[PDB]
């Protein structure tokens, strides 16, 4: 070879019904902060 | 064995030694409310046994010449204990409840009160007697508290339905030669999971003679009737500040 030179992050799903709700606790914890964010 | 009873849930306990068997309100057993009917997200608080224990509201004395009375549920209790507490500071409510209705007298006595559960109690007014006036009931009628109200016209329940068919509804009678009290265990009824111990009374408990009181001259004639109620499987959701109404 003489000249080297010349050599979508969504995909849909079927939601057919609304998420649910998983029960969750309480976290009381550093490093992790889901409340921030960075519009 | 049919006869004597003991109804205990959580610091208080009920005993009868002349009852009439329990009635379980439409076969049902109450119960918290399931993952599948359930709307609101929030984890509900579930008191136990603060709030799922007997209370006993006041007593009403039984006259040859009474109507009738009735409560609302869960008025009666929107205002008594750490149940009233909870009902006031959540948005949120649902329960049960185990309703022990009492009045002995003597093997001399007679007379028979049926005690009734009417879900959807809705009051109504004479309309103004010629029925000309499209008046409403006040709030002291609709949501009588704790004291209970008096039916001015018992046989059609201050609604417009007869008396008659009461019967229909879960329900138990204390005639005084058989027994001393009647017990209905009511399960949640409501076209929603939860609903405001505020604004909605989910039924209605009344106590009508339907066979007047009677007794010779010279026996007891003070013949109270008091009411004691359990709620059960008590659950509150929609935290906030206290709210009375």
């Amino acid at each position: 070879d003489p000249i080297a030179d010349m050599i979508s992050l969504t995909a849909l799903q079927v939601l057919p019904t609304a998420a649910n709700t998983e029960a969750s606790s309480h976290r009381l914890g550093t490093g992790v902060v889901p409340a921030l964010q960075a519009a | 064995s049919d006869r004597v009873a003991q109804l205990t849930i959580g610091n208080s306990t009920i005993t009868t030694q002349e009852a009439a068997n329990i009635v379980i309100a439409y076969g049902e057993w109450p119960e918290y409310c399931p993952d599948t009917d359930a709307t609101a997200v929030d984890k509900p608080t579930r008191p136990d046994v603060s709030v799922n224990r007997f209370f006993t509201l006041d007593t009403k004395s039984w006259a040859k010449d009474s109507k009738g009375w009735y409560w609302k549920f869960p008025d009666v209790l929107t205002e008594v204990g750490v149940f009233g507490q909870n009902a006031q500071f959540h948005y949120l409510y649902r329960s049960g409840f185990c309703v022990h209705v009492q009045c002995n007298a003597s093997k001399f006595h007679q007379g028979a009160l049926l005690v009734a559960v009417l879900p959807e109690y809705v009051l109504g007014t004479i309309a103004g007697g010629t029925g000309n006036e499209n008046s409403h009931p006040p709030y002291a009628t609709t949501q009588p508290g704790q004291v209970g109200a008096v039916l001015t016209h018992p046989y059609v329940l201050d609604a417009g339905i007869p008396l008659s068919q009461l019967t229909v509804c879960p329900h138990q009678w204390i005639n005084l030669r058989t027994n001393n009290c009647a017990t209905i265990i009511v399960p949640y009824m409501n076209t929603v999971p939860f609903d405001s111990a505020l604004n909605h009374c989910n039924f209605g408990l009344l106590v009508i003679p339907v066979v007047p009181l009677d007794f010779n001259a010279g026996a007891t004639s003070e013949i109270p009737i008091t009411v004691t109620i359990a709620p059960m499987c008590a659950e509150f959701a929609g935290l906030r500040q206290a709210v009375k109404q």
